[PDB]
């Protein structure tokens, strides 16, 4: 569905069909960046749907290959990036660069490996500051905690709201063991995303691509290692 | 280990209830 | 005599000498309570843990992930599902059927199903031997309480993970949130509902001790009394009228019941009106018309709110209304 | 009455109740094999196959 | 249907429990030690 | 070589793995096994004398 | 979008049939469960001992 | 998932069936009395 | 101060901190007493007393 | 400072007696228990049923 | 434990004995 196809339909056409969980596609256009004219735009419309998401598992086989196994979805349609806004500054010469500011930019994403191992992360693209040709412009996106500083976990401990200690335990608490359990932690952390473009439609400011995005997991507020999380679709965007 | 014992004595039960149902003495008239 | 396949398939499935009656109700409780019971013993041995607040927390209700028996449960359908219909082909994978809560469902609806037909069951195999059909109507009451804690009260509410969970622990959490959500010891119907079961206990007490203190003399005292009474005997095992004479002494003569009749309808009609009571109580409650608020109902002359033990109760209710659910607010009213 | 080392030889010459108990010995044999089979899944540790 | 013809009654005379129960201690004297190890 | 030894266990985990993430609950008393069993089988077989004490006459 | 699903939760579709196939299923059963039972309605009703007219069936 | 949906509409639409039809087959004349 | 009078001011050894399955001796419970660590008096920035 | 020597500190023995004078708290598997608990009911009571029986006529 | 089940056992086995020549079958000429 293009653009012009989608806001075609009325919200009943589109609740529970699944296409509201995807970008638009820009259809026709060209492939060559070139036809912008070079300049300041801003950025609308931004959206990227993933196609892929892939956790990379450290080998049990020595060697050291860790390689980004495959995963099964979670939390169904729920993790495609739309409404982000910022500005998209084109040059003559071909360079590209990318800013994003608001709209949804993030989405919790829970995975589940080979094993049973659900891992959750926040797929963002938050602060994304991507500068590069054409053909492959990438940059840093910051990737804010899973939870946020006021989420208590099961046994009402927080960071900055809850208990700094283990309550059901009134004499073993505070202990080395739970030390690490007891304080949480809800610090960022960043990512890695490399955009590419391959359609460019200049008579309706409309520009497409696909986009490989690497980004740590959930640290459980630091009581776990984060996990890296490669995640790969496509984007669409409307300058303006 | 405690899943093992659980689990025994659920099917335990069950195993009980199933012949009380159908191993069980007929009532018989008189 | 019948040579049809439906003639002699109607002739089997309506048949009184199977060992369990099946009957055409049966058709329909024998299929959906043993696929109920299916998943339900499989998911409380070996389900992952469920997202039950829709929050990404998943809650693990499984004896093979660090629940015993009395922890263990059946965790209610994800709060992103809500009131939708969740079977397990609308699902993309089977993983993510159980994340989600899948199997609560499957069990609902299926025992909804099973309740239902096991009700009209009991109605059929009444006409097939030529009995009155009013037990069914009895067993009306427990279905109703079933019905209103596993759907009623979902479908007010706006979702499935509000329904009871099927546990033990479970079922505690689901009292405990629901006395601080709607007061549910201060409405009448709950009134009714202990009324009904504290007064069945002590009818069923009182009318078990009675029989057994008036049973005619026909054994020995090393055999059970059991043995004076044989399957099938046409005369009475014990005397009415001595049982009458002692608890009309007992209080006053008149309010004893002489006729058993009386008293076994009203052995029936007890628990079973106020169990009917108490499952429409959770029906209304569903729909939150809570139980009666006597907050700040006392004040003296100069408007000084003077405490009552209502008030004392809404400390304890505001107490589990602050935290049940902690993460899951994200605004000051829960008018979810 | 029978020694306890000839109980089973009731099904000696009953040739219906034979089956019944060999068909028992079966669900028996096939039940361990399903209950050990679930016993080691929920041991076994596939991450390391090589040590 | 008609009673199973074959239908026998075990024993068990209070001098075979003797050894029965002797047997089983016994055993389990000489087997412990090596259970626990 | 303890570098190593605390190398792999902060890498790919040990084995013999555990019900589901983590069933180990090491607190458990273990002698409920012992306390379960025994009030199993001790009261189970004083009913089973008796059955079949009874069924037999 | 990453996995395939039948998508058709919550989208008011008759009888719940997103494809025609289970229009076969449900016609081809029921067909078939009305179709034994056509043909035994006579023997059925012969065992009452009464013909179906204009007074058969359990009346007060 | 939807050969699981087709055979459980099948399932589903055979019992009823008979729930239906069986109780269409002169069930008020099986009762025990005259 | 005695240590042995100090130890009955410890709310571990009030018999009415238990619970029905919570099995075995109270040194199972919080450990073995080891030392008195001595009165621990709280002091405001002030100076006042907590 | 840190009370995390205090415990260390404590060379003096603190601690419930093992059965031994020179100390009895080895590596046996628990599961000896509960193997000889089994191998003395399950066929105490097999012989318990079969004599009370008999015993019964 | 296996100090208590090892006495256990041993006692176990010497009440046995005991009730094996007191509480006997008595051996009755025809
Ligand atoms: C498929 C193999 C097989 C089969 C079908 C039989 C069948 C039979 N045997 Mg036999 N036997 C076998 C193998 C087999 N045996 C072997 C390998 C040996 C050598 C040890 C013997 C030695 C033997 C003797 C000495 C006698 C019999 C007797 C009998 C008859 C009565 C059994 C009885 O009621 O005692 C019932 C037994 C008990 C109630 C308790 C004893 C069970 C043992 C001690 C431990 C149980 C092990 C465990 C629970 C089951 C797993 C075993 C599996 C791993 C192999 C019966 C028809 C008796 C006979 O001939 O009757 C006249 C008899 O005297 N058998
Ligand atoms: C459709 C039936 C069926 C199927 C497909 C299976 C399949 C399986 N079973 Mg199972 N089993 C079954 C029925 C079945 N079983 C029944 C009915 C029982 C109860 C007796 C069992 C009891 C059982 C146990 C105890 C075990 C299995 C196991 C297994 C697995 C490995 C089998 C294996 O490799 O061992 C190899 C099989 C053999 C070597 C059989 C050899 C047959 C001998 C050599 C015959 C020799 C004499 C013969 C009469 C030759 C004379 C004729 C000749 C001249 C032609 C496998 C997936 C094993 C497992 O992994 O656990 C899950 C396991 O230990 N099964
Ligand atoms: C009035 C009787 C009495 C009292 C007050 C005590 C008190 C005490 N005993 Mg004790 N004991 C008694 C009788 C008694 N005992 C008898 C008759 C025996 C022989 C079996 C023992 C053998 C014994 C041993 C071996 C030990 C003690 C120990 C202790 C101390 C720890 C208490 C404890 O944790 O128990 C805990 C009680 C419970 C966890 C549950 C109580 C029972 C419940 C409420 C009844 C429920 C019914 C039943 C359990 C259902 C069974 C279900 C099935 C699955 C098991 C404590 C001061 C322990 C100790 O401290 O060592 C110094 C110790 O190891 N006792
Ligand atoms: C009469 C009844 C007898 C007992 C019937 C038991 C039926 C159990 C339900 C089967 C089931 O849930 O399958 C559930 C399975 C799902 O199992 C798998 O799940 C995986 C993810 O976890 C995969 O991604 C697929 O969804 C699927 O292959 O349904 C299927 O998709 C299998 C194909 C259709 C099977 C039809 C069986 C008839
Ligand atoms: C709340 C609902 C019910 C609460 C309990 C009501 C019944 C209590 C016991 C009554 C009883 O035992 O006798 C029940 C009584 C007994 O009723 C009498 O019984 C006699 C034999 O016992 C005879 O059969 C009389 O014909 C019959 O009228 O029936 C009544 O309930 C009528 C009471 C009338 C009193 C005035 C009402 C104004
Ligand atoms: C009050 C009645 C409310 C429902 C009225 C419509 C009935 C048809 C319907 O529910 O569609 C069927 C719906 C729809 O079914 C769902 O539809 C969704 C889209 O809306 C999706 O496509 C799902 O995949 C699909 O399963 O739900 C059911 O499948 C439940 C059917 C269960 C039948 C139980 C029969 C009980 C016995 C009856 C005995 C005879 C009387
Ligand atoms: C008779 C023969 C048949 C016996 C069958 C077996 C029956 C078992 C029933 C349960 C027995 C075990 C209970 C729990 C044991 C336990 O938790 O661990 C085992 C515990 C000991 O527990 C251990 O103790 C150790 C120190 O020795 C350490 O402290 C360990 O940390 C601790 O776990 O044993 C007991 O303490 C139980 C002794 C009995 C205490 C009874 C107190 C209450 C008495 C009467 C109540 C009366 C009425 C109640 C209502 C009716
Ligand atoms: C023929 C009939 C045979 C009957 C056999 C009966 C046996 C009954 C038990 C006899 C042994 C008593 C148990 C001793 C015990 O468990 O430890 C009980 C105590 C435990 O005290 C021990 O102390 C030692 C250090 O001093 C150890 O290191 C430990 O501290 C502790 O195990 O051990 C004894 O000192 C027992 C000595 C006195 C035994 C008198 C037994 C009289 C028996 C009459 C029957
Ligand atoms: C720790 C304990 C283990 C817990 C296990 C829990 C599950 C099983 C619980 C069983 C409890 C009931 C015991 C009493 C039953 C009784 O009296 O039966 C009544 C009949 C009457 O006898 C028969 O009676 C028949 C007719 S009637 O019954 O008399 O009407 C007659 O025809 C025939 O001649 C006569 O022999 O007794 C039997 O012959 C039944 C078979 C013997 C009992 C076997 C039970 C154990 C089965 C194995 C279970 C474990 C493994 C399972 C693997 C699939
Ligand atoms: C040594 C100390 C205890 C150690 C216990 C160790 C456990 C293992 C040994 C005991 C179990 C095996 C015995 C089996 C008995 C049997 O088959 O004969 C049955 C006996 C024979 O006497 C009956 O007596 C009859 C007379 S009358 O009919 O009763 O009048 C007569 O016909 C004939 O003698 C007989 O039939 O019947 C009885 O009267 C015996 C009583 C029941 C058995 C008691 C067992 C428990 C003993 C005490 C346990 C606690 C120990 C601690 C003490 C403080
Ligand atoms: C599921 C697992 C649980 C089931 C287990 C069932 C257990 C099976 C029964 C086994 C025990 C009963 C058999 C013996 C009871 C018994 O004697 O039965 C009596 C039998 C012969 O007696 P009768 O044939 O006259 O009577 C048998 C009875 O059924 C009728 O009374 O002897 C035997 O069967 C062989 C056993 C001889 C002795 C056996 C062991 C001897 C070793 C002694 C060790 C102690 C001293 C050691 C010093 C070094
Ligand atoms: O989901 Mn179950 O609990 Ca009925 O309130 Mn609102 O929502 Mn939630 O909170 Mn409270
Ligand atoms: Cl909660």
């Amino acid at each position: 569905l293009t653009f012009d196809q989608l806001q075609g339909l009325t919200y009943l056409q589109v609740k529970g069909t699944g296409i509201a969980n995807t970008c638009p596609t820009l259809d026709s256009g060209s492939s060559n960046v070139k036809d912008l004219k070079p300049g300041t735009y801003k950025l609308g419309k931004f959206c990227m749907e993933p196609t892929s998401f892939t956790v990379k598992e450290e080998s049990q086989f020595k060697g050291g290959d860790a390689e980004f196994v495959p995963t099964k979805l979670m939390t169904r349609l729920t993790y495609t990036l739309d409404e982000m806004s910022g500005q998209f500054k084109v040059d003559g010469s071909g360079n590209v660069e990318l800013k994003e500011t608001d709209g949804i930019d993030y989405a919790p994403v829970t995975v589940q490996l080979p094993g049973g191992e659900r891992v959750p992360f926040l797929f963002s693209v938050k602060e994304l500051d991507a500068k590069g040709n054409a053909d492959g412009f990438g940059g840093e996106f910051v990737v804010p905690s899973y939870r946020g500083a006021t989420f208590l976990d099961p046994k009402g401990r927080g960071a900055a709201t809850g208990y700094d200690t283990a309550v059901a335990l009134p004499a073993a608490g505070d202990d080395e063991e739970y030390l690490k359990e007891n304080i949480k932690s809800a610090g960022a952390m960043k990512g890695q995303a490399v955009f590419s473009i391959a359609k460019v439609d200049a008579a309706t400011g409309e520009i497409a691509g696909v986009f490989e995005s690497v980004q740590p997991s959930d640290t459980d507020l630091g009581a776990k290692a984060p996990k890296d999380v490669k995640i790969t679709g496509l984007w669409y965007a409307q300058l303006s | 280990m405690e899943a093992l014992v659980y689990t025994f004595l659920l099917v335990g039960t069950l195993g009980i209830i199933f012949f009380a149902i159908f191993f069980r003495e007929p009532p018989r008239i008189v | 005599e019948s040579t049809s396949l439906w003639a002699r398939f109607c002739e089997w499935v309506t048949s009184t000498e199977n060992r369990l009656y099946i009957g055409w109700f049966g058709v329909l409780m024998i299929p959906t309570l043993l696929t109920a019971t299916s998943v339900f013993i499989i998911a409380f041995i070996a389900a992952p843990p469920v997202d039950i607040d829709g929050i990404r927390e998943p809650v693990s209700g499984s004896l093979l992930y660090g629940n015993n028996i009395i922890t263990g449960a059946i965790i209610p359908t994800s709060n992103a599902i809500g009131l939708h219909f969740y079977p397990i082909w609308e699902a993309a994978s089977l993983d993510e059927w159980l994340y989600n809560g899948g199997p609560y469902q499957l069990i609902v609806c299926h025992f909804f199903l099973g309740v239902c037909s096991y009700m009209g069951r009991e109605w059929e195999l009444s006409f097939r031997l030529g009995m009155r059909p009013w037990i069914a109507v009895a067993y009306s009451a427990p279905v109703a309480a079933a019905t209103a804690v596993f759907i009623i009260y979902p479908l007010g509410q706006g979702s499935f993970s509000d329904g009871m969970p099927l546990g033990i622990s479970g079922t505690f959490n689901f009292m405990i949130v629901f006395q601080a959500e709607h007061n549910i010891l201060m409405h009448p119907f709950h009134m009714l509902g202990v009324a009904g079961v504290f007064g069945g206990s002590l009818f069923s007490a009182m009318h078990g001790s009675l029989v057994t203190s008036s049973l005619i003399r026909e054994t020995t005292e090393n055999e059970s009394a059991n043995e004076g009474y044989k399957f099938g005997q046409e005369e009475e095992t014990y005397n009415i009228v001595a049982a009458h004479g002692y608890f009309g002494r007992l209080i006053f003569q008149y309010a004893s019941f002489n006729n058993s009749r009386s008293l076994h309808f009203f052995l029936a009609a007890w628990p079973v009106v106020g169990i009917w009571f108490t499952a429409l109580g959770i029906s209304t409650m569903a729909f939150n018309l809570n139980g009666f608020n006597f907050n700040q109902s006392v004040v003296d002359s100069q408007g000084r709110v003077i405490n009552t033990w209502a008030d004392i109760i809404n400390r304890a209710n505001l107490g589990m209304e602050v935290m049940h659910e902690r993460n899951a607010h994200n605004f000051p009213l829960d008018l979810a | 009455g029978l020694p306890w080392y000839r109980v089973h030889t009731v099904v000696l010459n009953d040739p219906g109740r034979l089956i019944a108990v060999h068909l028992m010995h079966t669900s028996l044999v096939s039940g361990w094999a399903g209950s050990m089979a679930f016993y080691e899944l929920a041991v076994f540790d596939p991450s390391d196959p090589v040590l | 249907a008609k009673p199973n013809p074959n239908k026998q009654s075990v024993e068990l005379n209070r001098t075979s429990l003797y050894w029965g129960l002797l047997l089983i201690f016994v055993l389990a004297v000489l087997f412990s030690s090596y259970i626990f190890n | 070589x303890x570098x190593x030894x605390x190398x792999x266990x902060x890498x790919x985990x040990x084995x013999x793995x555990x019900x589901x993430x983590x069933x180990x609950x090491m607190e458990v008393n273990i002698l409920g096994v012992i306390a379960t069993a025994l009030f199993i089988i001790i009261p189970t077989s004083f009913l089973l004398i008796l059955y079949v004490k009874t069924a037999s006459q | 979008l990453v996995d395939d699903r039948l998508a058709g939760e919550g989208t008011g579709k008759i009888l719940g049939i997103n494809d025609p196939s289970l229009f076969w299923a449900i016609t081809i059963v029921f067909t078939i469960v009305w179709g034994v039972f056509y043909v035994s309605t006579r023997e059925i009703d012969a065992a009452s001992d009464r013909e179906n007219d204009d007074d058969f069936g359990l009346t007060l | 998932m939807l050969t699981l949906k087709i055979f459980v509409y099948t399932v589903v639409t055979f019992f009823v069936s008979l729930f239906i039809f069986g109780f269409l087959s002169n069930d008020p004349g099986r009762n025990p009395g005259q | 101060i005695p240590e042995k009078l100090a130890f009955y001011d410890y709310i571990g050894n009030n018999p009415a901190k238990g619970g029905l399955f919570r099995a075995g001796a109270m040194n199972s419970g919080d450990g073995i007493a080891v030392g008195w660590l001595g009165h621990a008096v709280f002091k405001d920035k002030q100076g006042n007393e907590l």
